[PDB]
């Protein structure tokens, strides 16, 4: 009828591409030609990265850090010697890892009060109900309620370089600057108002497992409470049972000398965090980075195994379809 | 034996004159519609998952299952109740008609639905009768009128009925008032040719004149009155009791062959979901069997959760995985299968190749629930007088397209045997050199002589012969010996032998076929060795029983009457319009909904597989991999339009090259796209991809840093790298299956990838005050701030579309 338009009559102008077999052979080659030079470019990068991870959870009779797997008098102490055979060039990043630690657990991931850690005047006093077990003690509301904040990692890892003399020179670790800029300046804010942080937390208590309240975490007014880097970094669950969390960073020296000269080092740790109750390991990880991140050979050997299986499948499918 | 009074006055137990071509009344709509809604295994599963969530206390709320369910059930009930309200209006323009009546010495004009048994109706030339009248007098003398029941029994000639000699001289509507008679009739029967009654007109003093009635006096309903000024009937049967309405068999529930596959796919995904939820609970309690694998001192249980009985947490843990993986069984595919069924049935109404100038109207759509099974028919049981007939415009070049496409055309008529055989000879259904196997009453004048020839022409004459060599011919008398008398003799069942000659002959022709014998032929063929999709295209009131009995029954908007254009599913105003309705409209309608159900299970098995593999790296604690705003928005926002705009305006073979070429119809015949071969490719390509999304991100997260500043990611950046690879892979798997790239397929395929990337950059980036979580603040703007997360997303989108691409290079050559 007078409704014989291009749409109602099913004759809209279309593209109709005929994806034949004769115009797809130049695909398997243009792919395999830009994936091998990538898989090879991001596979030598992942190899020039220097990295060393020393495990110190004890569990060994001949382990220096075994004398306090279950110590009688705290705090413990333990020194571990590692050896850097090839000096670290750029700025290095000190980490710490934990295995068998399920930070990605339904009953654990959900155990925070995201409105309380955001400076909400009303949440600070009456925390949520998802952080239930660690939500009140002594009839007072725990300041950082929840399990994610109650189990903060609190080992003290220090590094020393055994110089030409027997005396060791301690390398300076930079604490601030290890948490996402957004979730420290925006997402993690202190309570609403006050002069000194010791007041803003009036009717609140310190978590059960902590030693010092959240307003005494650090002596830096911009690193003191709810914005503590070590705290902001722990409160970001790990997504897997074996994770790494940035601990410190060692800025590169203004001169050309290396950031970690090759030699014998001391890793003296204050063993506070018990990770053996649940068969969990505990290690330290120094490393340098690159535009790609850390040392991971998956992207390197995955762009070549996919950019070189095409260059072949593009040939076979060009010799079999070449008979005709 | 009912007693009817002539003037409805003395010298009430009768039905009311009304037409009901609809399914639901106003009272039995819900009790009757809901039952039709729960024939879907997804509406039943989600009513049980909602009933358990309302009697037990579970960590999930009854709104996760009740909200979707109570939306799919009220969307397919506004369409099924609206499409059936239009069938209440078609019967309103016929019931609320005008028919005059001699009420009391005055020509009252009631409606065609307010006629009561025993009132003297009057009809004018070319006016069909409203009810089963009983001719009392005709304008002219001789008390005879000419009626043509071309729509009641296929006979096109003019029949001649007689008046009642006692009242031939009654007219003017003033003498009809002086008529005292009592009509004793027989209770309404469907015979259509027998009748027994009596008239006992009572004179003033004494008169026992009893002129017995017969089938020569009864004027049936639906038979036009030709070549006569007017008549004066006395209604006896009044609708739903008329002999025309006693040959209707009774509406049933018609469901296409794709609505039966959505239930075979929903039964293998009900075992893929009870094996996920059961493999995760069998393992969640061998894992927890260690004392430090539950309550590991860094997350401890509440006093409440510690006392719960262990035999009740094994159940609420199972029921908590089903609710975690319940996206595998989509109930958002029913809100799209009906939005596409309703908006796609418009291309049949809007078509201008269905417009008839000399009747001034085009195709109809009585039900949209069968759009997809027009392109799946195997037998077409046509009618002769009126639909195929002198042949019509192209009623012979259309039977050549129904035979090139692989269909089998049976001509079920109600006219003579050879006279019909001619107009099927004429239509080129029985070519000159086609050995006719005549099982008529002209060769079978006995009860046993049929057997002597039934197998004499199958066991030795038909199989030992091809296509055009042989063709059958039957009757209504003989076909009653093969059906009725053959329900006892089972040593060599007649119906078995006979039903072998029919599937071996090119075309069959059945003559003298009563209105309820064309429904037994459509029923015999619906059962034999499979489920041959049968079509039935008639135009009269005897083709309404074979139109309610077929899988998809077409009706012809002819001149005689619209009794078949009301009880049908579609209606074209010609027979030749069936070549474009099956070849071009059923081939597209099917390929569009057969790909919307293949892609709706693929879509959601790639979604929940990377979330079932996580439970092995979580504590089997049913922790969602993705955010909560990403789980709900996936099926409704991020992936809902690209497939809708495909199932509505996508032609994989141009609509001008499948109307001409009729052999592409057998490419899709037999449910080609929803078979077990194409099903195992969409299910294995969704378990191969869902495994590459997760284990391609699980291997990328072994770096200790994914960016140049040495910062680590959480579990919400792990879940949006598996969700970003997932949305680009299921959206570019449809952009590869698309052959018709309209400007609406360019706007929903690239406008749904530019919305997930804009919604994410917007949902995360503000500290939403109304939320209690604020857990996705910058998980997306930082995920995209690393070069190793770009090179990893564009490598998992290619490793996942390698199968779909390699198949395009192999399947697309020879
Ligand atoms: C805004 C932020 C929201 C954040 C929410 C965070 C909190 C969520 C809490 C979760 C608890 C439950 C909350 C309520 C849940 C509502 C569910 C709902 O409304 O279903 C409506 C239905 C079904 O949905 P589903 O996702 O397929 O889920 C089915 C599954 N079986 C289930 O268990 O539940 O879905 C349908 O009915 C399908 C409709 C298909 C038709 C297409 C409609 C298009 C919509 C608009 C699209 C815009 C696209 C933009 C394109 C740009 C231009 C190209
Ligand atoms: C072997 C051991 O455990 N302790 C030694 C320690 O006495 C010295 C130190 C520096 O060379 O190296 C280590
Ligand atoms: C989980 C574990 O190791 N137990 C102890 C707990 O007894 C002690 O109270 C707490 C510090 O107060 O440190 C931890
Ligand atoms: C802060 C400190 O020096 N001691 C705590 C100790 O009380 C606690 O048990 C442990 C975690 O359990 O973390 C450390
Ligand atoms: C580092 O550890 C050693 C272990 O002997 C201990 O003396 C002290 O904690 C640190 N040593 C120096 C020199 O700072
Ligand atoms: O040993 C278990 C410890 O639990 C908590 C701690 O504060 C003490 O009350 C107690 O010693
Ligand atoms: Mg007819």
């Amino acid at each position: 009828r007078p409704d014989n338009t291009a749409f109602k009559q099913q004759r809209l102008p279309a593209w109709q591409p005929i994806l034949t077999a004769g115009t797809v052979l130049p695909i398997f080659f243009i792919i395999g030609l830009i994936f091998i030079p990538i898989g090879i470019g991001i596979f030598v990068t992942s190899n020039n990265i220097r990295e060393i991870e020393i495990d110190y959870t004890g569990t060994e009779p001949s382990s220096p850090c075994n004398k306090c797997l279950s110590p009688d008098v705290t705090p413990c102490f333990c020194t571990i010697n590692f050896t850097l055979e090839k000096s670290f060039e750029g700025n290095v990043f000190m980490y710490y890892g934990l295995s068998n630690f399920y930070q990605n657990h339904r009953r654990y991931v959900k155990s925070r009060d995201d409105s309380q850690l955001n400076g909400d005047s009303s949440a600070l006093l009456n925390p949520s109900k998802e952080c239930e077990p660690y939500r009140r003690n002594e009839d007072k509301p725990i300041a950082p309620c929840g399990a994610i904040m109650n189990s903060m990692f609190n080992d003290t890892l220090e590094l020393f370089l055994i110089g030409q003399d027997s005396y060791p020179i301690p390398i300076a670790l930079k604490k601030k600057g290890i948490a996402w800029w957004t979730d420290k300046n925006v997402k993690f804010r202190n309570p609403p108002g006050g002069d000194n942080l010791e007041e803003r937390f009036k009717g609140t208590t310190k978590p059960v497992n902590w030693l010092k309240p959240v307003y005494m975490l650090d002596s830096d007014p911009d690193n003191n409470g709810f914005i503590n880097e070590d705290f902001i970094v722990w409160m970001r669950t790990a997504a897997l049972p074996t994770f790494r969390k940035l601990y410190r960073l060692i800025e590169r020296k203004s001169d050309l000398h290396p950031t970690l000269p090759a030699g014998r080092y001391w890793l003296n740790v204050t063993y506070n965090y018990p990770v053996h109750y649940f068969d969990g390991r505990k290690r330290m990880i120094l490393s340098t980075i690159s535009w790609m991140g850390g040392k991971n050979p998956f992207l390197g050997i995955a762009y070549i195994a996919v950019g070189s299986i095409s260059f072949l499948l593009g040939v076979v499918l060009l010799v079999i379809n070449h008979k005709y | 034996t009912r007693t009817v009074f002539v003037g409805n006055h003395p010298v009430q137990r009768f039905c009311d004159n009304r037409i009901v071509s609809s399914k639901y009344t106003l009272w039995n709509f819900l009790p009757k519609n809901l039952f039709e809604q729960f024939r879907r295994i997804a509406n039943f599963y989600f009513l049980i998952i909602f009933l358990v969530q309302v009697t037990v206390d579970t960590p999930t709320s009854p709104v996760t299952s009740g909200l979707p369910l109570f939306f799919v059930i009220t969307v397919t009930a506004i369409k099924q109740g609206y499409e059936d309200w239009l069938r209440h209006r078609a019967d309103n323009e016929v019931n609320k008609s005008t028919v005059y009546i001699i009420e009391n010495a005055k020509r009252v004009r009631k409606e065609s639905e307010k006629i009561k048994v025993g009132d003297v109706v009057e009809v004018q030339a070319d006016e069909t009768f409203p009810c089963d009248l009983i001719l009392l007098s005709s304008c002219t003398t001789d008390g005879t009128c000419y009626v043509t029941t071309a729509s009641l029994d296929g006979e096109s000639n003019c029949k001649t009925h007689y008046a009642v000699r006692d009242t031939i001289a009654l007219c003017t509507a003033e003498s009809i008032d002086t008529l005292r008679a009592a009509i004793e009739c027989e209770q309404p029967q469907p015979d259509l040719y027998k009748f027994v009654g009596r008239i006992n007109i009572y004179s003033n003093s004494l008169e026992a004149v009893a002129r017995s009635l017969g089938p020569e006096n009864l004027l049936l309903k639906g038979a036009t009155l030709k070549n006569t000024e007017k008549i004066y009937g006395v209604a006896v049967y009044t609708g739903m009791e008329t002999k025309m309405a006693l040959n209707y068999q009774g509406k049933s529930q018609k469901r296409s062959a794709v609505e039966k596959s959505i239930n075979a796919f929903l039964i293998v995904y009900l075992f893929i979901l009870l094996t996920k939820a059961a493999v995760c609970t069998t393992l969640k309690y061998v894992w927890q069997s260690t004392p430090y694998n539950d309550e590991p001192w860094y997350n401890q249980k509440t006093q409440k959760e510690r006392e719960t009985l262990k035999v009740l947490k094994m159940f609420t843990d199972f029921l908590s995985f089903m609710v975690l993986f319940n996206f595998i069984i989509p109930v958002s595919m029913y809100v799209t299968v009906e939005m596409q069924k309703f908006l796609g049935s418009f291309f049949i109404s809007w078509d201008k190749d269905f417009y008839d100038e000399e009747i001034n109207e085009g195709a109809l759509v009585n039900t949209s629930d069968l759009n997809e099974e027009l392109g799946q028919v195997d037998y077409v049981f046509t009618d002769k007088t009126g639909t195929l007939t002198k042949l019509q415009d192209q009623a012979a070049e259309t039977i050549e397209a129904l035979h090139a496409a692989g269909l089998k055309v049976w001509v079920l008529t109600g006219d003579k045997m050879e006279t019909a055989k001619s107009t099927c000879y004429a239509c080129r259904l029985f070519q000159t050199n086609t050995e006719l196997l005549e099982l008529t009453t002209k060769t079978i004048e006995e009860s046993e002589r049929k057997e002597d020839r039934l197998h004499e022409l199958l066991i030795e004459y038909r199989k030992k012969l091809e296509h055009q060599e042989y063709g059958l011919i039957i009757d209504g008398s003989t076909l009653s010996l093969i059906l009725n008398s053959s329900q006892d003799s089972s040593s060599n069942n007649y119906k078995s032998i006979f039903l072998q000659i029919c599937m071996k002959c090119t075309a069959v022709l059945c003559c003298r076929m009563a209105p309820l014998q064309k429904a037994q032929i459509v029923r015999m063929v619906k059962n034999l060795k499979g489920s041959p999709i049968t079509l039935s295209i008639g135009d009269g009131a005897n083709d309404v029983s074979m139109i309610l009995e077929s899988h998809v029954g077409i009706g012809i908007k002819g001149k005689e009457g619209r009794q078949a254009a009301r009880n049908s599913d579609y209606s074209v105003p010609k027979f030749k319009h069936l070549k474009k309705l099956l070849l071009a409209h059923g081939h597209l309608y099917y390929v569009r909904i057969a790909h919307l159900v293949q892609y709706f299970f693929y879509k959601n098995l790639c979604f929940i597989l990377p979330q079932f593999l996580y439970q092995f790296f979580c504590g089997f604690s049913q922790q969602p991999l993705y955010d909560a705003a990403y789980l709900t928005m996936y099926n409704i926002c991020f992936t809902s339009l690209p497939i809708l705009a495909y199932s509505l305006l996508e032609q994989h073979i141009n609509i001008d090259t499948l109307t001409s070429d009729p052999r592409l119809y057998m490419k899709i015949s037999g449910n080609a796209m929803l078979q077990l071969g194409p099903f195992l490719y969409w299910t294995f390509l969704a378990a191969f991809e869902g495994t590459v999304f997760f284990f391609g991100t699980y291997f990328l997260f072994q770096t200790a840093s994914l960016e140049e500043n040495g910062k680590v990611y959480g579990n919400w950046t792990f879940g949006t790298i598996v969700f970003t690879v997932l949305v680009f892979t299921v959206t570019l798997k449809l952009a590869l299956d698309t052959r018709f790239w309209t400007w609406i397929n360019h706007f929903v395929i690239w406008g749904s990838l530019a919305f997930y990337v804009f919604f994410s950059f917007f949902w995360g980036g503000i500290i939403w005050p109304f939320l209690k979580q604020q857990r996705m603040y910058f998980v997306f703007a930082q995920m995209l701030s690393s070069v190793s997360t770009w090179l990893a997303i564009i490598l998992l989108i290619f490793i996942s579309l390698f199968p779909e691409i390699l198949l395009i290079v192999l399947k697309n050559v020879r």
